[PDB]
RNA sequence: UUUGGCAUAGUUCC
């Protein structure tokens, strides 16, 4: 035993998974409740989807007044193993050299 | 094609040496004002 | 305790390092109306700073057709940074390309 | 693509993109891509056929469903960056047909273009006749309407809960509300709304409400609040006594039972004691919990249990019926929000030839600048539906619902086609010269009431560090007199009023100072 | 740290010395009340019974103050404290002994706020000095801050969930300051632009035009009522204009009684043509424009936003400059009450019948739209055949876009003009636009004829996808529909692409609204 | 929740018509014909039966406390 | 300078409806009678509820509010009763109120409908109008119970709308627009009134400059409490007593 | 919280007088009547009856605030006639009309049923 | 003091300083019983 | 076998089948299950 | 007849 993992309601590992509306009413649970939230210390928590830039793709942008003219980054991750991201940049210096 | 409104008011109140869209309206003296040649 | 704390407070990270931890995940479920509950359970988030004056990520891009609601958005310091899924939109769960 | 459509080797979730110009093929098995289903058009004809439609409409006792539709290669999931190599058609039977050739190489088709709207924007009727800010405002205000929020609210001890007495499903409803279950747990009431300027109390986004209608249960609701307390010295649930406990207040302890908890059904006014708890000071200190000031509710339910550790735990719920006053906030489904201005009885409200006084009167000036014509069309369709007996269909993009068709349908029931109706003045009985536009619109009662917003202060509690008034309506705090306000008073020149606001009304003080060194002595 | 304590906002200096929380303040919802005066505010009985004012005992009021103390803190017209000369406080919220109730001159009694008290009323943010004005208290049953409707413009306050703050001065010195300096009638004309800052607002304004038309003939009983609602009325009913075969008054004949003193003014209605002033009928005005007020009598003309509004030289401005605040206050109140009680006879509304056009107008609009789309197609063909020549100072893309936008704007404006000139004399949109109450000809045009082009960042709708706006269009399509020109009106409804483009257009407005506010506040603070 | 006793707009009693209305609908009637038969003449009264959602049936599913 | 000479004609008279025409009367008088129908006609209704046991799915204020709106037959004893504020009793006596009792328990496997049939009164002349279907009060599961005592006072519709004795009062004068009290932008779109006396081609009657509104048409529909003839008579007597008391007070003040 | 009880709109409390008579000093033979706890139901009848009188030059009424129950009636009459007499005659004529109307309605009911 | 169990609906006496357990069903959530005090509702 | 001008019911039958199969919060449930 | 604070989230109004 290494610890306790919170369970999302109505998910495959909840006690309400697959039950009929009559059983839900017996357990004093609303059959219309959509589920998909955790119960942490009584209160009900909802995770909010977080946007992020797509990984493992080469994007070429430009910066307004930086040293380089064009940049290119490849936010790299390995199959959700570890080492979250490693953004390697391959830039190109501007033509305004002194 | 210039800046007006809140950004222009910000620039005029806190004067910068590098305005966003500097301009210089120029008036001509003589026949350059009328005839398109010297214009 | 780690899972319980991160879900309870919303600071996604360890307790000792709740300074750079991104707050705003794991909100407490809205229960004012059924529509409020559903629109809370289907919600997105752009981590862009809510005080940022540059409002290009706050606009409605052409690529949100059928993926994100064109109307439903909060007004104020988070206009265009909190969004809601369209009705038939789905989000991929993931596999491996073997 | 053939393998993905057969669902043999490649799951339906995987996307494939070909960049024809740049000669690259990109295949994604990633997690987090967002995609929506689309119909497939092979040559110019949908692969979806009447056999599929019949097998779907016999869905019960037939085990044929969406998965069996997908496995047949009829529909497909398209993510965002695969949509850049596809040609879509908005409507099959309109865009596949022979025309002046725009595109003859369609690759997909939309199921219905109204599925681009979210949960909260699928309840607006005729959103394509509205203005985009108005649709956004309604999307915001749909999460604040009061209706039955869940069917098992009787066993939930939620900190604040609001449930309407008599919710009604809309008489003008969108086709995509059956999936949002707005028919089963609605939030609002169909009200006979007349758009007229009656007595000037609805000017600037205000609402005149029929008081006789309100007396019959119109837009009435309940308010539930829950309190909790655990006995974490030795805190004990017990009934305190005035001449044995150190801490004490000017409240009443005679409501409590022997163990210090109020039994349900006991009316408790503001500033009473619900749970009595005492700390044994090393001879007893009172830490009882008090009602939030001026509630005047009835105890509804008391629950006694044990917490995680083993200390005794208690949650007490109080209910209070909220009758719509002249400060409450109401809104329709078109971004038109307003507060009650005044309430007239039935004898005073203007009446039609048939004795139908409006439930709500709204100002005609709200319409021309806001351009919420969905409001007027919903009113007309509701007036048709309440007479015909059907429930109107207001799904956004229809082409089979016109204002002309609605007006023709309404003219067949004895009413003016465009919705107007001759009203009589209430006080004098004389006809009003201009005919009024009246019909049943679906209104909502927002969460914002006036009994939860009224606040006043005159020499109350005071902060500790600054010795200034507290902050917060719940703590009887004052109102901040900010820098903008003091600049306004400077511009006025009311020097004595400004000094009073910034010094005398707030913290006054006295010190002594040495005449040689400017240091307090 | 201490530097953090003193650093910024919520820091000691700028958060507790330049601005701090005060006593004797209240905040609740505001609702309209057209039966109040300009300088009056309705206060609930709870707030008044909660807020107190200290009155010094003198032989002129010792009996009244003693009766207030006898009533005590329970009954509303009571008192809460008795302050001795030595300064020691006496409570009155509970039951006291009969000895302390003794009152002698030099004492102070903290009575509850009553009618006629002077308070300062504010709505945040406070932009100009017309956001903090002094009002006179009137106690009303329910629990909102009733305030008049002409005072909406100074505060920028509408009655949809709004709240405002109440501050009660506590001394005779500051009460006299506020009475002589910051009372509402004294702030009618602003020093920012030397114009009246408040005027008739949209409902008396949509009805004074109808009242002042030529057709309005009033019966004897209606005249009796309207005069019953006049506060500055002598008591003599004027001779009717039409004397036979039935006595009939006129709307101008009663607005003349409303207008104070001997005011001389000449304005112009908002539909006055450009030929009446030049050709004949200069002083006869067939359409009843050219307002003329001589000796305080409305001789001719129709009153609208340009006469009773908040513009320079208007009738209200002349009334102020000639008569004073004390008479302009009555001017406002009388206009509002008389016009509202007459409007109870005429009525007003807005509906689909008022938003629907005629078949000939629909044919005209559709013809114009088809011609504009054909012209855009021709321009695109010329550009593709490279026959388009650039304009000096512009790129090829710039000149093509300028021509396309110009054609589409001409189409939208022509359809708008057709929709305007196809209206009727009973149309309620026209009623609310001509009188200047609320709306505009562009709004009427968008309702009837054409919503128009949608722009993002000043340019047409951009190419979000690879070289196309949406997946429903071919690549490289510069037609009016591809880049977001809504051909339909709000009454006909928008096709799905136009719906999405309209949402994209409205998002920019929402963003600008949410963005400009902080910068404007910061600029104003720096200037101050 | 449960059908109101009176019609909000005019005050005609509609609280004794829900069972009859449901029976008429079950007996193969259109909603218009059922409302005509029950005597609901004006649309203010008709909407009370047309738009009603009966949640007390759902509330009766859960067992009582005692 | 004298009074009018009104005349009446009853077009239709049933158990829930009276249609009549008042003639030779002023619009102010006709409208005052119309207003008195709604507001100031005394009615008996429940105004005091004490719930002994309520284990149902509706809270006590919900049930009490529903009880208040059940109409009680006050045809003959509404005149005999006194106002509770006008009575010599302490709280309630048979001379100023009628007591009701409800006591229902469900012990079966089928949902039970608690209706107005179960309200029991001590006086046999004040009973719910559905006691010579039934007004539903609440539905009970198995094991749920309701029991209460209620008192029916006397009052009129100005105080609360549960004492309003009418359902819809249709009032209309000048069905053809001969007086031009309302102005039609297009007269031919408007349906003709029920009492119109025009042909199928003409839409508005020709203008009558020397005319005043006369011949008001009424239709008083009763909600079951009073019968629709006593609603009209009590309004004429009820308005007449208001004017008489005004004359008494004026006479004292003048002298 | 600040809700007045419903009975305050028609019940005179301790001290309130039903009707008070005041003179108008602007114009001769004018008088103002203030009636407490009344509304349009009485104001309109009294005004419309006063206008029928040929010796009444002015006759109006108004409700100063809809939230405060009070009626003000102003009547001015020709000399050799007083507004108090005009008021009393108006009330008497109204009572006579209502009595006649009730009699005729009762006889019409009798004719309609069993006749 | 009588508390009604939330599962078996059986009321049982529980005094102060006593773990909140239910006999014959072993539950841990107890509800207070409705008071015998009488409260008057207007029927408005 | 085409479905012409009967489309306004076929499309909604398809959409109803979609929402019967999946629901509205399928994303959260599927993500947590995976 | 006595006074907890820090942080985060959501909402109302310009
Ligand atoms: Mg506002
Ligand atoms: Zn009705
Ligand atoms: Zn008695
Ligand atoms: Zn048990």
């Amino acid at each position: 035993f290494i610890g306790k993992i919170p369970i999302m309601l109505r998910s495959t590992y909840c006690l309400l998974n697959g039950l009929t509306d009559r059983d839900l009413c017996e357990l004093n649970e609303c059959p219309l409740d959509p589920g998909g939230y955790f119960i942490i210390n009584g209160s009900e928590k909802v995770l909010i989807a977080q946007e992020k830039m797509a990984t493992n793709t080469v994007y070429v942008f430009a910066k307004k007044d930086s040293k380089y003219a064009y940049t290119g980054e490849c936010r790299s991750c390995l199959e959700n193993s570890s080492r979250p991201t490693s953004t390697i940049w391959v830039s190109m210096l501007a033509r305004g050299g002194q | 094609n210039v800046t007006l409104g809140v950004p222009r008011l910000k620039e005029l109140i806190n004067i910068s040496k590098k305005p966003k869209t500097p301009s210089l309206t120029v008036f001509l003296l003589g026949q350059s004002a009328r005839d398109a040649e010297r214009a | 305790d780690g899972l319980k704390y991160s879900l309870a407070t919303g600071n996604w990270g360890d307790q000792k390092k709740a300074h750079q931890a991104r707050a705003g995940v794991s909100q407490v479920l809205n229960r004012l109306t059924f529509a409020s509950t559903l629109s809370h359970l289907r919600r997105l988030n752009s981590p862009i700073g809510r005080d940022g004056k540059l409002a290009k990520p706050r606009q409605l891009h052409n690529t949100l057709w059928g993926m994100v609601c064109p109307a439903e958005t909060p007004e104020g310091h988070a206009v265009g940074l909190v969004k809601n899924l369209a009705l038939m939109a789905y989000i991929s769960v993931g596999s491996q390309p073997s | 693509r053939k393998l993905r459509r057969q669902m043999d080797i490649i799951v339906s979730e995987v996307s494939m993109i070909r960049d024809i110009r740049e000669r690259e093929i990109r295949i994604y098995t990633d997690a987090g891509r967002i995609c929506r289903p689309l119909l497939i058009v092979e040559k110019q004809k949908l692969l979806l056929k009447k056999r599929h439609i019949d097998q779907l409409k016999e869905r019960e006792y037939n085990n044929y469903s969406w998965q069996d539709l997908v496995a047949s290669g009829v529909v497909e999931y398209i993510d965002t960056l695969e949509e850049e190599t596809v040609m879509l058609a908005m409507t099959p039977d309109d865009l596949q047909e022979k025309e002046v050739a725009y595109c003859s190489t369609y690759t997909h088709c939309e199921i219905h273009p109204s599925m681009i709207l979210g949960v909260c924007a699928s309840i607006i009727p005729f959103p394509d006749h509205n203005q985009s800010p108005r649709n956004t405002y309604q999307s915001a205000m749909g999460k604040q309407a009061m209706g039955v929020y869940i069917t098992n609210f009787h066993v939930r001890m939620d900190t604040l809960a609001h449930v309407l007495y008599y919710p009604q499903k809309p008489l003008v409803t969108t086709r995509s509300m059956e999936y949002l279950r707005f028919r089963e747990l609605p939030a609002g009431i169909n009200s006979i709304v007349a758009i007229a300027s009656y007595t000037g109390y609805n000017q600037e986004d205000s609402v005149i409400m029929n008081r006789s209608a309100v007396d019959r249960g119109f837009f009435r609701s309940v308010f539930y609040r829950s309190y909790k307390e655990q006995e974490s010295q030795e805190e004990v649930f017990e009934k305190p006594t005035r001449e044995t406990c150190q801490g004490m207040r000017h409240a009443i302890y005679d409501k409590l039972d022997d163990d210090g908890l109020i039994a349900p059904g006991v009316r408790v006014s503001g500033d009473d004691v619900i749970i009595g708890k005492t700390v044994t000071l090393p001879t007893k200190r009172d830490c009882s919990t008090f009602l939030r000031t001026s509630e005047t509710g009835i105890v509804d339910q008391v629950m006694v249990t044990l917490n995680q550790e083993g200390y005794k735990f208690c949650k007490i719920r109080v209910r209070s019926v909220r009758i719509p006053q002249i400060g409450d906030k109401f809104a329709s489904r078109h971004g038109q929000k307003g507060t009650c201005g005044i309430q007239y009885r039935q004898e005073d409200m203007p009446f039609t030839c048939e004795g139908i006084t409006p439930d709500i009167i709204i100002n005609p000036h709200a319409i021309p600048s806001r351009m919420t014509i969905g409001h007027l069309i919903e009113c007309l369709q509701g007036k048709v539906s309440a007479n015909k007996g059907e429930i109107g269909d207001a799904t956004p993009f229809n082409d089979a619902v016109n204002v002309q068709k609605i007006s023709n349908l309404l003219s067949d029931y004895g009413y003016h086609l465009r919705g107007n109706e001759v009203l009589y003045n209430g006080f004098t009985g004389r006809k009003i010269t201009s005919q009024i536009f009246i019909g049943p619109t679906y209104y909502q009662r927002l969460k914002h009431m006036v009994d939860d917003k009224i606040h006043s202060r005159a020499r109350g509690p005071i902060q500790i560090l600054n010795r200034q008034p507290m902050e917060g309506r719940s703590r009887d705090g004052g109102l901040r007199f900010g820098e903008m306000e003091r600049d306004c008073q400077i511009a006025h020149g009311a020097a004595q009023f400004l000094r009073e606001r910034l010094f005398e009304a707030s913290d006054p003080y006295q010190v002594h100072v040495c005449n040689l060194c400017g240091i307090m002595a | 740290s201490l530097k953090q304590r003193l650093k910024g906002k919520e820091g000691r200096v700028r958060g507790n010395l330049m601005g701090k929380r005060v006593d004797f303040s209240a905040r609740t919802v505001i609702t309209p009340d057209p039966n109040l005066s300009i300088d009056q505010v309705g206060v609930p009985r709870s707030i008044a019974a909660n807020m107190t004012f200290a009155e010094i005992v003198t032989p002129f009021n010792i009996d009244r103050l003693q009766e207030l103390v006898r009533r005590g803190n329970s009954q509303y017209p009571g008192a809460k404290y008795i302050i001795r000369d030595n300064g020691d406080r006496i409570d009155l919220r509970f039951h006291p002994k009969p000895s302390d109730l003794h009152l002698q001159t030099g004492y102070k009694v903290e009575r509850h706020m009553c009618d006629g008290d002077i308070v300062i009323f504010n709505r945040q943010p406070t932009l100009h000095k017309m956001s903090m004005m002094g009002h006179r208290v009137r106690i009303l049953p329910w629990s909102t801050f009733r305030l008049n409707l002409s005072v909406t413009t100074p505060y920028n306050a509408d009655f949809d969930g709004d709240e405002m703050n109440l501050h009660l001065p506590q001394s005779l010195e500051t009460r006299a300051e506020i009475q002589e300096l910051a009372m509402v009638p004294r702030m009618i004309v602003t020093p920012q632009s030397n114009r009246p800052v408040m005027g008739i607002v949209q409902d008396t304004l949509t009805a004074v035009r109808k009242f002042t038309k030529r057709d309005v003939f009033l019966e004897r009983g209606e005249v009796m009522n309207l005069l019953m609602f006049l506060s500055t009325w002598d008591g003599k009913v004027p001779q009717p204009a039409i004397l036979k075969p039935r006595p009939l008054w006129t709307g101008k004949q009663i607005f003349s009684l409303i207008i104070p003193g001997h005011i001389n003014c000449i304005r112009t209605h908002s539909t006055h043509p450009d030929d009446e002033d030049s050709g004949p009928y200069k002083h006869i005005s067939p359409g009843d424009t050219k307002v003329v007020v001589e000796n305080g009598e409305l001789i001719m003309g129709i009153l609208c936003k340009k006469s009773l509004g908040t513009s320079a030289g208007s009738l209200v401005h002349i009334s102020y400059l000639e008569m004073g605040h004390d008479i302009t206050r009555l001017f406002y109140s009388n206009i509002q009450t008389v016009i509202n009680n007459w409007l109870l006879i005429e009525g007003h509304t807005i509906g689909i019948g008022d938003s629907i056009a005629d078949s000939k107008t629909y044919q005209d609009i559709q013809n114009t739209i088809k011609k504009a789309k054909q012209d855009v197609i021709e321009v695109i063909e010329k550009a593709h055949n490279n026959e388009l020549e650039p304009t000096p100072g512009n790129t090829l893309r710039q000149t093509f876009e300028n021509q396309v936008n110009r054609i589409l704007n001409d189409a939208r404006d022509k359809t708008g003009s057709s929709a305007q000139k196809s209206l009727s004399e009973y149309n309620n949109f026209k009623s609310m636009v001509v009188s200047g109450a609320k709306g505009s000809k562009i709004n009427i045009s968008q309702v009837i004829a054409v919503v128009g082009q949608q722009n993002v960042e000043g340019k047409r709708i951009p190419f979000g996808f690879k070289h196309r706006t949406l997946p429903h269009f071919i690549k490289d399509d510069y037609g009016p529909e591809s880049r977001g020109f809504v051909e339909n009106s709000y009454l006909a409804g928008l096709t799905p692409t136009e719906f999405f483009f309209h949402a994209m257009g409205g998002r920019e407005g929402l963003i600008d609204t949410a963005v400009k506010t902080a910068e404007t506040g910061y600029i104003q603070r720096r200037l101050i | 929740m449960i059908i109101p006793v009176r019609c909000f707009t005019c005050g005609k009693i509609v609280g004794n018509k829900w069972e009859a209305y449901l029976g008429l609908l079950q007996a193969e009637y259109t909603e218009g014909d059922a409302l005509d038969a029950l005597g609901l003449k004006r649309y203010c009264c008709r909407r009370m039966l047309l738009a009603h959602v009966d949640l007390i049936e759902k509330l009766l599913n859960y067992a009582p406390l005692e | 300078p004298y009074a009018n000479q009104p005349t009446v004609r009853i077009t239709e008279l049933t158990d829930e409806n009276v249609k009549f025409i008042i003639e030779n009367t002023d619009l102010a008088v006709a409208n005052s009678i119309r207003r008195v129908f709604i507001a100031e006609v005394p009615i008996i209704a429940i105004d005091w509820v004490q719930i002994d046991a309520n284990s149902s799915v509706l809270h006590d204020e919900f049930i009490a509010h529903r009880l208040g709106l059940i109409p009680l037959t006050s045809d003959d004893i509404v005149d005999k009763l006194q106002y509770s504020r006008d009575c010599t009793c302490e709280e309630f006596c048979p001379e100023c109120s009628v007591e009701f009792t409800l006591d229902v328990r469900c012990n079966e496997d089928q949902t039970r409908h608690v209706t107005s049939r179960d309200l029991i009164s001590n006086s046999p002349r004040v009973i719910p109008v559905t006691s010579r279907d039934d007004i539903l009060i609440v539905k009970l599961r198995k094991g749920q119970e309701l029991r209460l005592r209620a008192y029916a006072k006397k009052g009129f519709g100005k105080e609360h709308a549960k004492w309003n004795p009418t359902a819809g009062v249709a009032f209309e004068y000048d069905p053809d627009n001969a007086l031009r009290h309302t102005v039609y932008p297009k007269p031919e779109e408007w349906p003709k009134s029920e009492y119109s006396e025009l042909d199928e081609d003409e839409s508005q009657a020709p203008y009558d400059p020397n005319g005043k509104p006369e011949r008001f048409y009424y239709n008083v529909e009763s909600c079951g409490s009073l019968r629709p003839e006593t609603i009209v008579l009590s309004a004429l007597s009820g308005l007449k007593k208001k004017l008489s008391d005004l004359q008494t007070q004026l006479s004292h003040e003048i002298q | 919280m600040n809700a007045p009880p419903a009975f305050e709109s028609f019940l005179l409390f301790e001290g309130e007088k039903k009707i008070t008579i005041n003179k108008d000093t602007k114009v001769p033979n004018a008088c103002l009547f203030t009636i407490n706890k009344e509304d349009h139901t009485l104001g309109n009848i009294i005004k419309s009856q006063l206008l029928k009188d040929p010796q009444v030059l002015f006759a109006g009424y108004k409700v100063p605030h809809p939230l405060e129950h009070k009626i003000i009636i102003r009547v001015q009459t020709t000399p050799d006639y007083s507004p108090q007499e005009a008021f009393t005659n108006a009330i008497t004529d109204l009572i006579s009309e209502l009595s006649l109307l009730e009699e005729r309605f009762r006889v019409a009911i009798k004719d309609k049923q069993e006749g | 003091m009588i508390y009604i169990c939330g599962e078996c609906h059986t009321e049982n006496e529980i005094k102060s300083r006593d773990p909140i357990r239910c006999r014959e069903c072993g539950y841990r959530i107890m509800y207070k019983k409705r008071t015998k005090r009488l409260v008057v509702f207007d029927a408005r | 076998e085409i479905t012409p001008d009967l489309w306004q019911e076929a499309c909604w039958i398809v959409i109803s089948s979609y929402f019967d199969e999946k629901g509205l919060v399928r994303q959260q449930l599927d993500s947590f299950d995976e």
